[PDB]
RNA sequence: CCUCCGCAUAAGCCUGCGUCAGAUCACACUGACAAUUAACAGCCCAAUAUCUACAAUCAACCAACAAGUCAUUAUUACCCUCACUGUCAACCCAACACAGGCAUGCUCAUAAGGAAAGGUUAAAAAAAGUAAAAGGAACUCGGCAAAUCUUACCCC
RNA sequence: GCUACCUAAGAACAGCUAAGAGCACACCCGUCUAUGUAGCAAAAUAGUGGGAAGAUUUAUAGGUAGAGGCGACAAACCUA
RNA sequence: GCUAAACCUAGCCCCAAACCCACUCCACCUUACUACCAGCAACCUUAGCCAAACCAUUUACAUAAAGUAUAGGCGAUA
């Protein structure tokens, strides 16, 4: 069928999937931050 | 889907809602059955002095002399009270039993 | 009552109104603690109503009848914060000898930044906080990496600045 | 009193005071027509519907009878030049009803 | 990866317990084992599986009532309520067991054997040469864990020296000590072997997800092997 | 068998610095700073009190330590025990002969039902917007109609103004029996009090004949078996009232068992057991009231009644109460069991069969009205 | 989505709104044993009845003072069908909901889909009575259908959402204590005690003693109305087919020690602008003020009794349908 | 960590080798420090305190380098501290015994203000230093008072 | 004339056809000013032991199987009350003012909500319907489609 | 946040005939035809249809991740 | 004659030298930007494309000695 909204919003799930403590959780999201830090991003996390 | 706008209360679902707030300060606790529990000293009493009689006013009258500044630092302050150190010839060590501690602040501005 | 949010019904419509100068802080430094804390509640019901008919302003779609008036309280405002605060500042000295009032202290978060942790206030000791124990403040060897990439960063940028400034120079010269 | 750090009240401690408040007001015409009594403010959004109360009746020696605060959204549409948002900022409005049955229409100002 | 097992109750109880499902799921997330989950819910009746228990501050042998006889969903033997001085518990029912009936629960290794009820619980060494048994432990004070499910019996063989010889279901024999204790007669819910599903939605209830379609070749294994029951397996 | 398994367990704390075995240096920790570093070892505590007290973050002592903790255990009973043996058990508990039938005096007290119809419909049917009404709404209900009707022959009986159904009632009572301490709590069911006693239903010549008769064992379920096992539990005895209030004399225990689920509820047997309990209970603590503690045969026995529960289904019972001395003469208890009044009630017509309760019998209106009578 | 309307209400001045809602006038005044009972009933609670768990101030209301009313009413009944036998057949019901619906003006819808569209704006009352007191036959008619009592309703300047009354949307409910089928379909006695929110020391503590009578008055104007309209809804009358026969009321609202008594006279069901241009009918409120049935309790005595209310109550009680 | 080729030819397979020491549990005394500690040992070590002869011998003797563990330097640094300090580690009725015990290792035995900073790492180190030089700070208003009595003095003097 | 939609709540979005001023299929577009007020809803619950066998299905008879969704008690601890936040809209996800997607409660022809036709002409071709003389599968790979409805037999 | 499978705690299934029963709404799927093919749409519309008290459908939150997962194997599906 | 064209200075690149930055107040590891209550913790050879004309051992990561000794499917190359 139609399939292009992949996308079906709610907060909860992306503060779970991609906040800032998500993140912090793992080395590997603390580097993800760093390196948008680094790149001079607004936004490091959700 | 803005990571743009600053997150706040208004924006999440009912329980993301409820938790958040603005800079409030609370005023108490909850308990039992969603009861909440104002407490009174943790509300801020606004200790305002009576104005009458009171010459001070809002704006200060432009015929008033220029003077120039000081930075009234510590040392100003000791000279200023040092009189009855020189008659000598008024301090506390610690500060745990008083009421207003001027390190770790107790006193609120 | 509510005829102090506004001034003087005399005034209401002039598009000119006399209120001379801000409290310049000698003036206050040379006031008691007393007396200063009276005069804040003087300026604060002032500088209320000035909101008040700045709004009213706003609303109507007309100019301020004085809007100096405003920025000078405001000013005042801040001197009286600035006295008292100085004073504060020097009791501390003389008393336990600590620069700044709030109790904080240099600590390296997880990206290697060091930041004054300004310290939050509890009732149970740091070692059983359930909460504050996650909040970690240690870097680990992958962050040294992205500290000296900034570092490199930040060189290039002081590096552009200067050049910059003394290319500046080098064309005001061949100027004039 | 805004941006200031709040002493923290263990159990048997003592009454919080505000010596020289840091947080001012501005009393406002209602846009949507209120009843008689009905005074509206516009709080800055740190401070509580209490300490409203309390700060009027100190301050200002007002009877207030009930209060009920309300967060205003500021708009965030509206962009420059660049297309970056500029935002309104969100405020918080009160609601003051006054006792006694004393009354209070907004006068004209500018007349 | 969260996944706290729901098995967490330190004290004995009655009340069914509240189970969640695996999914044939582990601790890491994946699947370990195939063809679980999406049963019908249940709630899980903590069995006391060690037969001969005395209550608090009681030493000797002791009597037991039963009050129900109930079905378990988490096995094939259906199983007894049984109450005893202060204390009531969940016992894995015998066949022909009858509510309001008495059930015995021995230590006692008699001089001379002991005639058996079909529900009573003692050690191997009272019992009769060849009386049928089931939740029979492996050590004394372990607990029963062979011969528990529906219509299950292993016959006790034979006894020499300290030591009791057992036939399990399999066949495959089993070398005890004397003083460990079982149950007599078959387990409860004799036909449990004979009851005809009807329909994959049965199965789905039960909490069976369907066999793959990927056609497997057969291998080695496959074919019908003919072996000598292994050696008798010894805890002594 | 363990219960518990080791995963959701509180995990061992990690195995201590290897420093702090060397007698005898400073380890240095990370309690200089305030923070964990995983360089630096892991520091030990002192175990921290707090000093003043605060009620939402109390703790309090361990069983070892309360004011009133004794060793020989109290075993208690309240409104939730729910016993093994029903009946035969609290009889035991009690020390009381069972007869199958109610008193005669009481019967003869008897001698309208589309009155108690009414009732009954507006319990099933019309007390609230939602069709089909629930138990826990509807049982008391019920109960309450009928006592409101009972009451509503004041006109010919000028006595039943001197009594009044109160709600929030409690009672204690302990005593001996073989002998281990056993104990009653209060109801979450009204309480019809008087202000005169009820007059006595056996004679002494009946209660005399009582000792030959003996109270049926049940081994081996002990009695206690359902009571809660309880020490630290303090021994006074107490009727709900202080001293000089009027209406005192316990008339009936309209004890009720609401409850949506099968399990929920008691079970008939359980419930009578639970309502004689209740009797004892109360007369005890009124007999304990007139006379001393000190155990004896009465001089003139005590009599509380109690009515059953349920919206469908009534058990009866009155107790003759004649003996403080427990462990010679014992106590008797009369009951109606399970005698309902209506089988079933639609709330919504099927498809043949009105809206209404099928199976009405006017039988157990009339004993509830004999009972509620019994003094006048 | 209609306007959900709270007889106990925290709202200021109130009673003006509640009566603009309705078109009612509110008018002041009205158109041994016993007192034993009443003496023993205020101890037992207060403190002959032994709590084991020990009464909060927030626990008080609930705990001490419902169950109190609640002896009252049944004991005075008890007492009272020797003198009124209307009382024997009459169903007592406890704190058994009463709900009424209505629509009272228009509102142009101000912004949306539905701007500039004529909604009908509607209300609901959602009462629970500590206790009421049912009958199959109606009570006597206090004042004539059409009676003029030239007072006047109050005006209202504005929107009634500016008084703190939201909208929701849920089952729209007309209910007299019980359905329809049922005799008992009249009532006369209607028993309110006050949540801890409306208790006067609060009142006291804020600025609000004015409203101390308003909100008893209130909540008179309110579940009377609700309860009257409901028994019309019940004989068939509503906004087009308004009443034949004035349908009445009886209340007495309480908190504790302080009592008051209000007559309910229901003339009009027509509220909707349709069926008011041409209506001078209007409902009626009798009310007084509140009195305190009681100084005080020493210990097990009550210090200043007050019979009047006592009296009063009795009066409510005892009156009958012809 | 290395990598053999498969049967040793380099024609073959290259492929990834971790060559594991063999590690045992063992107790051991210390005459230094009075107790018995149960250690991951693996048998070069032992033959290397049996070239030693003692544990504690060879704890000083062997480099902070070649000990290659914390544990070890931690152990060494203890010993040093007795050394240095000569506390009663064998208490009363033992002090001849003690000062024998001393005198085995005579050697070794460094001031008591280097033993204490022996086999830590830069971390702790560090930590250590900070605890050293931490201090509440002194109140200005005493620091006052001081010069205004010198200068008192001063003013006495001439 | 349509109504196969509507009003709510949930989730989502976040001021997105309110007032005034202003400009440039036809005039929801820019600037200023205004608004959503808690009772609905979120935001909970002092310890230590100790208790919780009997489903739900109008719960009553029957009747089962897949075996189930709503409870304490004892003792110690405890007077302080109603803060904080959501509350707008013609709305979300599909790049769009997209015939698509989108949970639940009422409303089941509506008391809500809407407009198939910018104007004209009346050609072919094309699309969607309705029509039918006589015949009635002669169509075609096949009764596909349409229309009226139903007989028997294989394979898998 | 799609889909594949699972875990927790939820919701839905009118009406007539008499059980992974029949007809038939809501809901789910997607047989055949026509239209559409830079489309209303990166898979839709119109009809016609298979299912619709169950191995049913479905809202919420969580889990399994690529040398992997998940799979009533179609080498499916794992954000066109 | 419309669309358009045109335009220098924003700044930037490569060097040279010199070792950088980081707390007005408030907030920020819980769903970061959230005033206020009883639990764990970092270190573990790069690989492969590619070249060898495939590919499988193998294939680089001041000056001069010297592309010398060496190494190498003794070849690519190192
Ligand atoms: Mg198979
Ligand atoms: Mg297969
Ligand atoms: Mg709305
Ligand atoms: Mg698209
Ligand atoms: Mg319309
Ligand atoms: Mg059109
Ligand atoms: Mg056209
Ligand atoms: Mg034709
Ligand atoms: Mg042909
Ligand atoms: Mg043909
Ligand atoms: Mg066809
Ligand atoms: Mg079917
Ligand atoms: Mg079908
Ligand atoms: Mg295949
Ligand atoms: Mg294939
Ligand atoms: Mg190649
Ligand atoms: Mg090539
Ligand atoms: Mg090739």
């Amino acid at each position: 069928k139609a399939r292009g909204n992949e996308y079906q919003p709610s907060n909860i799930k992306r503060k779970n999937k991609h906040g800032w403590v998500r993140r912090l959780s793992t080395p590997a999201g603390v580097q993800v931050i760093l390196r948008r830090m680094l790149k001079g991003r607004k936004s490091l996390s959700h | 889907a803005d990571r743009m706008s600053k997150w706040t209360s208004k924006r999440g679902p009912r329980s993301f809602r409820g938790r958040k707030g603005r800079g409030a300060k609370g005023i108490g606790f909850l308990t039992s059955g969603w009861r909440f529990v104002q407490i009174k000293e943790m509300v801020p009493e606004f200790v305002v002095p009576d104005l009458t009689g009171f010459k001070l006013k809002p704006y200060v009258s432009y015929l008033a002399p220029e003077s120039e500044e000081t930075p009234l630092t510590a040392a100003q302050l000791f000279s200023e009270a040092v009189a009855p150190a020189i008659e000598k010839d008024g301090f506390e060590p610690t500060q745990e039993g008083k009421l207003f501690q001027l390190y770790p602040r107790n006193f609120l501005r | 009552g509510l005829e102090e949010f506004f001034d003087d019904p005399k005034n209401w419509g002039q598009e000119k109104v006399k209120s001379g100068a801000a409290w310049t802080c000698q003036q206050l430094r040379n006031k008691s603690n007393e007396d200063l804390h009276k005069l804040w509640y003087v300026l604060l019901k002032e500088r209320n109503m000035l909101l008040t008919l700045e709004q009213e302003a706003k609303r109507q779609r007309l100019p301020m009848p004085s809007p100096e008036r405003l920025d000078k309280v405001v000013d005042s405002m801040d001197a009286l914060d600035k006295v008292v605060q100085e004073r504060e500042d020097a009791l501390r000295l003389l008393q336990t000898g600590q620069e700044r009032a709030r109790p904080g202290a240099w600590r390296r978060d997880i990206f290697g930044r060091i930041i004054w942790h300004k310290f939050k206030q509890w009732v149970i000791p740091w070692h059983l906080n359930k909460r504050y124990n996650r909040k970690r403040f240690f870097a680990l060897p992958y962050v040294d990496h992205f500290l000296r990439l900034e570092r490199e960063k930040r060189a290039r940028i002081k590096a552009r600045k200067e050049n910059l400034e003394r290319k500046k120079a080098k064309i005001l010269l061949k100027k004039f | 009193a805004r941006n200031v750090v709040y002493p923290l009240y263990r159990l048997g401690g003592p009454q919080l005071r505000v010596f020289r408040t840091n947080f001012f007001i501005q009393l406002v015409r209602p846009g949507v027509a209120q009843p008689e009594d009905t005074v509206q403010f516009r709080i800055p959004m740190e401070m509580t519907r209490v300490d409203l109360r309390n700060y009027l009746e100190g301050i200002y020696n007002v009877p207030v009878a009930a209060v009920r605060t309300r967060v205003q959204h500021g708009s965030n549409k509206r962009r420059d030049h660049r297309n970056v948002r500029i935002k309104k900022p969100d405020y918080k409005v009160a609601y003051v009803q006054l006792a006694h049955g004393q009354t209070f229409t907004f006068p004209d100002l500018f007349p | 990866a969260n996944f706290v097992s729901w098995k967490s109750r330190t004290k004995y109880t009655i009340t069914p317990v509240k189970m969640r499902k695996s999914g044939g799921r582990d601790h890491t997330g994946r699947i370990r084992v195939h063809g679980i989950g999406g049963g019908h819910k249940q709630r899980y009746r903590m069995i006391d599986f060690l037969r001969f228990r005395p209550e608090e501050t009681k030493s000797g042998p002791f009597e037991e009532k039963v009050i129900q006889v109930r079905y378990d969903p988490c096995r094939s033997a259906d199983i007894a309520l049984v109450a005893g001085g202060s204390r009531k518990r969940w016992i894995i029912a015998t066949e022909n067991m009858q509510a309001g009936d008495t059930i015995l629960n021995s230590n006692h290794i008699g001089r001379m054997a002991v005639a058996a009820r079909e529900g009573d619980a003692h050690p191997l060494g009272a019992l009769p040469v060849g009386t049928l048994i089931n939740n029979v432990e492996s050590e004394p004070g372990r607990g029963a864990q062979y011969i528990r499910a529906a219509g299950t019996c292993g016959v006790l063989l034979r006894k020499v020296n300290g030591t009791a010889i057992i036939q399990l279901p399999s066949k495959r024999q089993m070398q005890v000590l004397e003083t460990c204790v079982a149950t007599v007669g078959r387990v409860s819910n004799v036909d449990h072997n004979k009851r005809v599903i009807g329909k994959a939605g049965r199965n789905r209830w039960l909490g069976k997800r369907p066999n793959s379609g990927r056609w497997h070749r057969k291998g080695g294994w496959a074919g019908r092997k003919i072996r000598p029951l292994p050696p008798m397996k010894s805890y002594v | 068998y363990e219960w518990g398994v080791r995963s959701t367990r509180k995990s061992e704390p990690p195995p201590l610095d290897r420093v702090y075995e060397i007698p005898g240096l400073e380890p240095i920790t990370f309690a200089g700073k305030m923070h964990f570093v995983p360089w630096l070892a892991r520091p030990i505590f002192p175990p921290w009190d707090r000093g003043y007290k605060d009620p939402r973050f109390y703790r309090s002592p361990p069983l070892h330590e309360h004011p009133l903790y004794k060793d020989q255990a109290c075993y208690i009973f309240h409104h939730r025990c729910r016993l093994l043996e029903g009946v035969k058990q609290a009889l035991w508990l009690t020390k009381t002969k069972l007869i199958e039938g109610l008193p005669e005096k009481v019967l003869s007290l008897v001698d309208q039902d589309e009155c108690v119809l009414n009732v009954i419909s507006h319990a099933r049917l019309w007390q609230t917007t939602e069709e089909i009404p629930k138990r826990e709404t509807y049982c008391p209900v019920i109960v309450d109609n009928l006592i409101q009707l009972c009451k509503s022959q004041i006109l010919k009986h000028p006595s039943l103004a001197r009594r009044i159904c109160v709600q929030n009632s409690t009672f204690s009572a302990t005593w001996n029996r073989e002998s281990l301490l056993l104990q009653v709590r209060g109801s979450g069911g009204a309480r019809l009090s008087t202000k005169d006693p009820l007059p006595t239903i056996a004679s002494r010549e009946e209660i005399e004949a009582t000792k030959n008769h003996v109270l049926e064992t049940f081994y081996p379920i002990s009695p206690i078996i359902d009571l809660h096992e309880c020490n630290i539990y303090d021994v006074k005895n107490d009727t709900g009232f202080q001293e000089g209030y009027p209406y005192p004399y316990p008339h009936t225990l309209y004890l009720l068992d609401k409850a949506n689920l099968r399990p929920h509820r008691l079970q008939p047997d359980q419930l009578r057991a639970k309502m004689i309990l209740f009797a004892f209970g109360s007369a005890l603590a009124q007999a304990r009231l007139l006379y001393g503690n000190d155990a004896k045969v009465l001089e003139q026995p005590v009599v509380v009644q109690s009515v059953g529960t349920d919206g469908r289904v009534f058990h009866f019972l009155v107790f003759q109460l004649n003996t403080t001395d427990l462990d010679g003469v014992k106590n008797l208890a009369w009951v109606d069991s399970d005698q309902l009044l209506y089988q079933h009630f639609w709330c919504l017509p099927v498809i043949v069969e009105p809206v209404g309760p099928v199976g009405f019998k006017p039988e157990t209106f009339r004993k509830f009205l004999a009972l509620y009578l019994h003094g006048a | 989505m209609k306007y959900m309307v709270y007889p106990q209400t925290f709202a200021l001045n109130a009673d003006r709104w509640y009566q603009y809602f309705t078109k009612t006038v509110f008018l002041s005044g009205l158109p041994a044993a016993l007192r034993a009972v009443a003496c023993d009933c205020l101890l037992q609670e207060h403190f002959y009845l032994r709590r084991r768990r020990r009464v909060h101030r927030y626990e008080e209301s609930e705990v001490i003072s419902l169950p109190f009313l609640d002896q009252l009413v049944s004991t005075l009944v008890g007492l009272l069908s020797p003198h009124n036998p209307a009382l024997a057949a009459a169903a007592l019901d406890y704190r058994c909901p009463v709900h009424f619906y209505w629509v009272r003006g228009e509102e142009i819808i101000p912004r949306g889909h539905r701007r500039g569209r004529i909604d009908d704006l509607r209300y609901q009352i959602d009462d629970k009575p500590n206790n009421q007191i049912r009958i199959s036959k109606q009570l006597a008619e206090f004042v004539p259908l059409d009676y003029s009592v030239p007072i006047e309703i109050p005006t209202i300047k504005c929107k009634p959402d500016k008084l703190p009354l939201f909208k929701r949307q849920y089952e729209n409910h007309i209910f007299v204590g019980s359905k329809t089928a049922d005799p008992c379909c009249y009532g006369h006695t209607q028993f309110h005690l006050l949540p801890d929110k409306l208790r006067r020391e609060r009142l006291l503590r804020q600025n609000c003693a004015d409203q101390i009578e308003v909100v008893f008055r209130a909540n008179a104007i309110a579940s009377l109305f609700a309860w009257t309209g409901a028994q019309a809804m019940y004989q068939g009358f509503w906004s087009e087919a308004d009443v034949t026969r004035p349908f009445v009321s009886q209340a007495v609202i309480t908190d504790g020690k302080y009592f008051s008594f209000f007559c309910y006279q229901l003339n009009t069901l027509a509220l909707t602008t349709q069926a008011d241009q041409n209506n001078p009918r209007k409902n009626i409120c009798w009310g007084t003020q509140s009195k305190p049935l009681y100084e005080t309790i020493e210990d097990n005595d009550v210090k200043g009794f007050n019979d009047d209310v006592l009296l009063q109550i009795v009066h409510f009680l005892l009156n009958r349908p012809k | 960590l290395g990598q053999i080729y498969a049967n040793n030819d380099k024609l073959s397979k290259r492929l990834k080798k971790v060559w594991k020491p063999q590690l045992f549990e063992r107790e051991f005394y210390s005459e230094i420090l009075d107790k018995k500690f149960t250690v991951t040992v693996t048998m070069r070590t032992l033959d290397l305190i049996d070239e030693a002869y003692g544990l504690d011998f060879y704890i000083l003797k062997a480099s902070g380098e070649d000990l290659c563990s914390k544990f070890g330097m931690d152990l060494k640094r203890g010993m040093l501290l007795r050394l240095a300090r000569q506390d009663p580690q064998l208490h009363p009725e033992d002090p001849e015994r003690r000062a024998a015990i001393y005198d085995k290792y005579k050697e070794f035995a460094i001031p008591e203000e280097e033993a204490e900073w022996v086999g830590l790492t830069l971390e702790e180190a560090i930590e250590k230093q900070r605890l050293l030089e931490e201090k509440d700070p002194v109140p200005l208003f005493k620091i006052y008072v001081a010069e205004l009595i010198q200068q008192l003095q001063q003013q006495a003097l001439s």
